[PDB]
């Protein structure tokens, strides 16, 4: 068991290119 | 009706734009051996074609 | 009747075929006209 | 039959006991000429053969980055360089002799 | 009137593979080669991508590309590899080594004899060539250097000739290369002045259609082989089957290359919906030019909002009227003139193709000339700066006899592409 | 190795009998091709 | 002339086959005249022991 | 076609090519007779003969008749061929200079002569994988000699160096530091690839991992055959990316010095506790860069990570690959190069890994097998270094090499270019 | 409109289908 | 026409053997000399390669040349040797030793007289004679002087008759003689002032043949030289049947021989097929002229692509059209200008006989006196002039009684000719 370098576990969703041209 | 193969002509200037009497043709050239890294390509130095504003027609 | 090709078993061919300029799905001439070839 | 006339661009063949019990005398290596094909002939091949162009050698352009020294270590003394009797030889000039297709 | 197609590296090959299958279902082709097309319509225009044989049989046009024999090795073990020619396969005895140095001047140099004897046979057996296609993708090191080396060679040999490169882009978040700017920067510098449309793939796309668009359990390199081959048969399909509007390879680059060196191209696959929300889409003209600019279906990952459309086609497939799509098309340049360039008039050219893709309603492809490439050519760029920067990786580039001011020379025709990109998004009336 | 060579050439000798009785069946279920046509046979009486 | 180079064209894809026939057997047999040398190798190997 | 010659040096190296070759028995369906029961994806490793019978592209060299022996008397004695399985006459007794200079000297050549006669044999050829250990004489000395022979007769041909290192508190020789500085001249300069395989990491995954209060070289030749099979299944079988040798050889190696590269595998978990874990492709990512699941002891996190390249097998979706790679590149402890922000090599195969029956290692869907070429290699290195500087700087064990026929400036020279590496990895792990 | 019931009818089925091979999978 | 045959060496023998194995076969002539063939058209111009008989037997009009007896009883225990008239066979009890002195000077000239005697019987029992075949290689010792010296004797005897040759030339890679430099260039001199028309085969450009086109894994020497007998069977196929352009030898030399020293034609067959391939095949003209004109189909290794082509013959063979005959033959002729001589307009001459080979749609023959045969020239007196300088294997030459002087003016011929092919390749109008 190595060090434990201390990490912010960071999970956030991955939500990504959310875009939409405008028609109607 | 000779020599028509390979232009956009049903019926043959010589022939059409497109070349009916290119030399390199179907035998090709040796040109493996003429590629080299010492030589190559620069700014705008690509071969000129209509695409590029080039009048080869002339 | 089933088609030739298994994949086209679950479609419709004679609607979905059919140019909108032009049914048998057989065109007129082949060798003359379109299907000229060689042989 | 000296070996500084006799093996200019090959190297020399290290004799050993070992393999014999009688006197040692020789064995052959994978080595390959750079491409040499005859001017104008078509690039005829009966079967499939080893293709020159992947067996380059090493010290094609390897970087002289020590005081005018391609070679890196004393190891070239006894993988790339041998004492032909009276002369010393090198294969970093086959380097300079091949080009990037191994070809001469 | 005939497009031969050229399949270079892993990537291209195994992409052309499935693509000649795409092509073999709507033009009705056994694996072996037989034709038990339901219909002539998939004969009419059969020769445009197919050389008939004496049993009744049809060849694809193609000629395959690799240092490493194993991706024809699997392309012909597939369940489609029994259609290609078999003097076709060109391959070397070892891999290019993911180098664009070997796969262009001393692996592929030796090699391409025979490349340009196939092709040069499949292109001159035609009655009157259209075009070449290539297939490859720009990180790789025999698809980038070895399809440079064919696309700049072939140029010269068929000026006149319309020649296209469905190029699949790189990106660093899906990097299996490291060597990746420089093998991008490599290529890109040579399709800028040798290649007519260079159309863009990108892998983060691809997989954001299969999660965000699909929702597809486990998807795969044949799912994404086969959007790049939907793609390809879309760009072309006017060509093979008749239509209301047709166009051709050529009318595509003349509506969509302004200036000549700015030919790179967005591209869009429509209709995608996820298996379980096919339902609840009414599937229509609206929906379909609504999913050409939803970001859910660009097969590019770029922002579109940080740049300006000089121009785009839409090669739509099925029975449709104009009347729809025309007002469709110019209603969404009306309300979105603050993303589309001012000083053309109607950037978009539409073009209707009655036959639509087997299974489909209808389909549209979207290519689209946006300036927003400049943003992930800047982004190849400073990756590409960072590493010539110290020598990173450059040895073995540099060991293959490549100079070192290649590499100046590509960068310098990369910022002047952005340079012309930025001043044509920034200028005005 | 008796053994093994009487076991090889019998082998063999029936690996040749299969491959007479293949050559011995025929090839030709089709009508006969006429190769041997002259251009001039187009005129007719 | 249809029927006529379809008739040659059967003659061609049967003569065709009958050559992959053939060239079957005769891979086999060579596959086979292997095995045999190596039956041959595989007795002297105990012949040469004993 | 499309092959690789495999070498095996000294008593290491010969366990680890038993191993290997077992494995792929496995792997490829032959009896150890060497006999079968498109299944020729066999030609890579086994070539081919017209009896059916397929005999490994394989070379055994040991200056110790012991190991070969055993090999020649093992269940596997009928796979190998007679030649290419050459025995020494007396070993060399952990000396770099005995097996470099007066007694491997006189049968490289033999060594080359069967290596050639693969080399004609095959006709694709990647590259060799030359497994070995150098803290012993023999894979010292020997390997160095061959692979450097190896450079000149094959030129720039791919020369995977499979080492087993000193490890840096397990320890077998007292002049193990001796005979590492020494080899690290060959395994500099006429290797392209070099790969870390040290004892004392793989001892510790076994105990951490595979739950085995007793595990030896057996299973670490079992663990090491696992990591070869792995980082080769792209070339043997068909999979997504497939890669070879020198395609990953070169985005591993950024410099000519720049390329001894650690390694990793995952998920080795032994039979009892891995069907208690979901051994996805996230989760077996993860646990590669845990400083604990690789093989080589050098903490990663004590450097810059300068390339990293994956080889997955299984059902592994390269979508679960990148969503690997995107969470492991957010976690910056393990931090990469300013200059390289690429970093990452993906090689996917569609087989998955067939566990050795007898073995330690489980049957799992899919695995991964990590090489990084990283800054923090360093560390095994400095301590080598400082261990020669100890025995070095009052001459111990010195008189063994020189009667035995090396110079004291070679020991010299391999300090000095050892220090010079040191600096290298500093300075190519420095920010621009 | 009974056109396009029928093309409708053809959508379905090929989707349906390909569900039901999806959870065969 | 009569074409009376001979063969020399053990070569030429093989060739031979093959090429009347053929013959008999394509005329319905089995081995015991009978006729059971299907029509007359192959009956009606029998007499020009068999000889009648009282008993209804059809005898080759062959002279078989050797010193060893070996090859003679190989031939004649051959499955046609029973066809071959008995007392024809001429032989000596010393072999030629593989040199051409002894050949052509010691050996050849005692029995050169005998091997006169049966070949004026035979030309003398012809009611028309064209002239005189000959098969060769000019790597052997009997095969090359002894058949030179019969090529001077009915050079003297006949000048108005055909004298066809078929010349084996050696290459360095196949080279199965020290002393091919030396019989080379001792034939060469010989053949150009004393042959009509030489063309030659090279074993390289065989096994070329039948590695890249047929794939063949163990083709014997029957395989190699089914190629060659083919192609001799179609020089002389317009003689032998009727078709719609007809040719004969005296029309294809006149035809192809611009300048009496320019005599040396690379010849090739088509179509060549492997058996992977005979799928993805076709017969057509277009196919035909396209492997006709592949560089890797002539039978002689050297490349056109680094010569010109003063004139080719295609001697098609089937039922095909004019049109398809003549578009492509003149599309060859436009498409390769620069490969093309311009100050001879029309290289290529076609001759249609209409009646295929059997198990073929339709064949052609080439027969092209490119002048890039000066290179195998140059390449084969380079070897000669290094063998020559150290006096190498001369002692042989000179103990049979040959002097330097015929070496050195035999290089300064062969040397006058390759110079004679450069400077009419590379004039202009
Ligand atoms: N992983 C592994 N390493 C081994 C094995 N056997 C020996 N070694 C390594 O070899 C080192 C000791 O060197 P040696 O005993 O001399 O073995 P060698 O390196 O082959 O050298 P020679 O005995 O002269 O052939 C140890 O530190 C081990 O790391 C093995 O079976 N597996
Ligand atoms: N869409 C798609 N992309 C692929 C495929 N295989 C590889 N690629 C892409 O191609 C790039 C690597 O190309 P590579 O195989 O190394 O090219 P090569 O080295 O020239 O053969 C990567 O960025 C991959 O994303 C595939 O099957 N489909
Ligand atoms: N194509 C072909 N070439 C042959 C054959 N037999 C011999 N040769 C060639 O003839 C050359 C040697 O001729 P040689 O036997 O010395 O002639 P000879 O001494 O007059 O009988 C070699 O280069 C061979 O390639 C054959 O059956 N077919
Ligand atoms: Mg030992």
């Amino acid at each position: 068991a190595a060090e434990h370098i201390p990490d912010p576990y960071n999970d956030k969703p991955n939500r990504g290119r959310i875009w939409h041209f405008r028609t109607g | 009706t000779f020599g028509i193969h390979g232009t956009s002509a049903v019926v043959a200037t010589d022939a059409s734009v497109h070349p009916s009497r290119k030399p390199i043709g179907t035998f090709g050239r040796e040109v493996g051996s003429t590629v080299t890294p010492e030589i190559f390509l620069r700014k705008n130095e690509g071969p000129l074609t209509a695409s590029r504003g080039a009048p080869t027609v002339n | 009747t089933a088609p030739n090709a298994v994949d086209s078993t679950l479609l419709r061919l004679a609607p979905a075929y059919e140019s909108t300029c032009h049914h048998e799905m057989t065109l007129p001439d082949k060798g003359v006209t379109w299907g000229k070839s060689r042989y | 039959f000296a070996p500084e006339e006799l093996y200019k661009n090959c190297p020399p063949p290290v004799l050993c006991q070992p393999g014999y019990d009688f006197t040692p005398i020789s064995y052959n290596t994978f080595l390959l000429n750079p491409q040499d094909p005859p001017h104008g002939v078509r690039s005829v091949q009966s079967n499939f053969m080893h293709s020159k162009c992947d067996y380059r050698p090493r010290s094609y352009l390897r970087p002289e980055e020590v005081t005018g020294t391609s070679h890196a270590s004393r190891h070239c003394h006894c993988n790339e360089v041998f004492q032909l009797g009276d002369h010393t030889m090198d294969f970093a000039c086959e380097g300079t002799m091949v080009d990037h297709r191994n070809r001469l | 009137r005939e497009i031969v197609s050229c399949q270079a590296g892993q990537c291209g090959n195994q992409i052309g593979s499935k693509f000649w299958e795409v092509i073999s279902d709507e033009h009705g082709v056994d694996p072996t080669g037989t034709y038990q097309g339901d219909s002539d319509l998939q004969l009419e225009r059969i020769n445009v991508y197919f050389d008939e044989s004496s049993g009744g049989r049809y060849v694809p046009r193609a000629v395959l590309m690799d240092l490493e024999p194993g991706t024809m090795d699997s392309v012909r073990a597939g369940p489609y590899g029994q259609l290609f020619r078999p003097d076709n396969f060109i391959f070397g005895q070892s891999g290019a080594g993911n180098n664009w140095a070997k796969g262009h001047y001393t692996e592929g140099a030796e090699l391409i004899d025979s490349v340009l004897d196939v092709c040069r046979k499949e292109a001159e057996s035609c009655d009157c060539l259209q075009g070449f296609q290539l297939s490859h993708s720009l990180g790789g090191g025999t698809g980038s250097g070895m399809g440079t080396l064919l696309i700049s060679k072939l140029r010269e040999e068929y000026p006149d000739r319309i020649m296209m490169t469905f190029s699949v882009i790189p990106s660093p978040r899906v990097s299996d290369t490291v060597v990746e700017p420089y093998n991008t920067t490599l290529s890109v510098h040579q399709l800028v002045e040798n290649s007519d449309e260079s159309m863009c793939i990108d892998n983060e796309a691809l997989y954001d259609i299969c999660f965000r668009t699909l929702k597809l359990t486990t998807p795969t390199f044949g799912d994404l082989n086969h959007l790049v081959a939907a793609v390809m048969s879309g760009v072309t399909c006017c060509l093979r089957f008749p239509g209301q509007l047709n166009s051709d390879l050529r009318k595509l680059a003349v509506n969509l290359v302004p200036f000549p060196r700015l030919h790179f191209f967005m591209m869009g696959f429509a209709p995608l919906t996820s298996r379980g929300s096919q339902q609840y889409r009414g599937l229509s003209v609206a929906e379909l030019t609504q999913q050409m600019f939803d970001a859910k279906n660009m097969m590019q990952a770029a922002d579109p909002r940080h740049g300006r459309y000089l121009t785009a086609s839409a090669l739509f497939r099925g029975r449709m009227s104009t009347k729809e799509v025309d007002e469709q098309m110019l209603n969404v340049q009306n309300k979105n003139s603050s993303y589309f360039i001012e000083w053309i008039p109607n950037n978009i050219k539409s073009s209707i193709c009655d036959i639509p893709p087997k299974g489909l309603k209808m389909s549209v492809t979207f290519i689209g000339n946006n300036t927003c490439i400049q943003e992930m050519f800047r982004r190849v760029g400073e990756q590409f700066t960072g590493m010539f920067r110290r020598k990173a990786f450059l040895h073995w580039y540099t060991g293959e006899g490549m100079d070192e001011m290649e590499f100046t020379e590509a960068e310098s025709n990369m910022n002047d592409l952005v340079s012309e990109y930025q001043q044509y998004q920034d200028a005005t009336v | 190795v008796l053994a093994a060579l009487r076991d090889g050439q019998a082998k063999e000798d029936a690996l040749k009998g299969e491959l007479d009785n293949l050559g011995a069946t025929p090839y030709a279920n089709g009508a006969a091709p006429d190769t041997f046509r002259l251009t001039s046979d187009d005129y007719c009486d | 002339e249809q029927e006529r180079d379809r008739a040659f064209d059967d003659r061609n894809e049967e003569v065709n086959y009958r050559l992959y026939e053939v060239e079957q057997k005769v891979a086999e047999q060579r596959r086979l005249m292997e095995k045999n040398g190596a039956d041959f190798n595989r007795a002297l190997a105990e012949q040469q022991r004993r | 076609m499309r092959e690789a010659i495999c070498i095996h040096i000294g008593q290491a190296g010969c366990q680890v090519g038993n191993a290997c070759w077992e494995l792929f028995c496995l792997e490829h369906g032959i009896q150890p007779d060497g006999s079968m029961p498109e299944d020729d994806a066999f030609n890579t490793f086994f070539s081919e003969t017209g009896a059916g019978k397929h005999v490994p592209r394989c070379l055994f060299l040991d200056l110790e008749p012991t190991v070969v022996d055993e090999v020649r008397t093992g269940t596997y004695r009928q796979l190998f061929n007679p030649e290419q399985l050459v025995s020494g006459k007396e070993d060399a007794a952990n000396n770099y200079a005995r097996g470099h200079y007066t007694i491997g000297k006189e049968i490289v050549d033999l060594a080359l002569d069967r290596i050639r006669k693969l080399a004609d044999n095959c006709t694709g050829l990647q590259g060799f994988m030359v497994f070995h250990a150098v803290g012993g004489g023999t894979g010292s000395g020997l390997g160095a000699l061959l692979l450097e022979r190896l450079s000149v007769d094959y030129g720039k041909k791919s020369k995977l160096g499979y080492t087993v290192y000193p490890s840096p508190q397990v320890s077998t020789a007292v002049v193990e530091p001796y005979n590492c500085v020494l080899s690290t001249h060959s395994l500099l300069e006429h290797t392209d690839v070099a790969t870390m395989l040290d004892n004392e990491a793989i001892y510790d995954l076994t105990r951490r991992s595979l739950d085995i209060e007793r595990p030896s070289y057996t299973n670490v030749n079992r663990l090491i055959g696992q990591v070869v099979s792995s980082l080769t299944a792209s070339l043997r079988f068909d999979g997504a990316l497939n890669v070879d040798l020198t395609e990953f050889q070169t985005n591993l190696v950024p410099y000519p010095r720049i390329h001894f590269v650690l390694t990793s595998y995952a998920p080795v978990v032994s039979a009892e506790k891995a069907y208690h874990e979901q051994l996805s492709v996230a989760d077996i990512t993860n646990s590669v860069f845990e400083p604990a699941g690789m093989l080589t002891k050098c903490d990663p996190r004590h450097g810059k990570y300068m390339s990293c390249c994956l080889m997955y097998r299984g059902d592994v979706v390269p979508k679960d690959v990148n969503a690997a790679i995107a969470t492991i590149k957010t976690k910056r402890t393990i931090q990469f190069v300013d200059w390289c922000p690429t970093g990452f090599k993906c090689g996917i195969n569609y087989q998955p890994p067939t566990v050795v029956p007898g073995g330690d290692l489980a049957k799992v869907q899919r695995a991964v097998c990590m090489i990084a070429n990283s800054t923090a290699i360093a560390e095994v290195f400095a301590r080598i270094d400082h261990k020669f500087d100890l025995m070095y700087s009052k001459r111990a064990f010195v008189h063994w090499y020189v009667g035995e026929g090396m110079e004291e400036g070679e020991f010299s020279e391999a300090r000095e270019d050892l220090a010079a590496l040191e600096k290298d990895y500093e300075e190519v792990g420095a920010e621009s | 409109v009974e056109e396009k019931k029928q093309w409708s009818l053809q959508e379905n089925m090929q989707l349906r289908m390909a569900n039901a091979l999806d959870r065969q999978r």
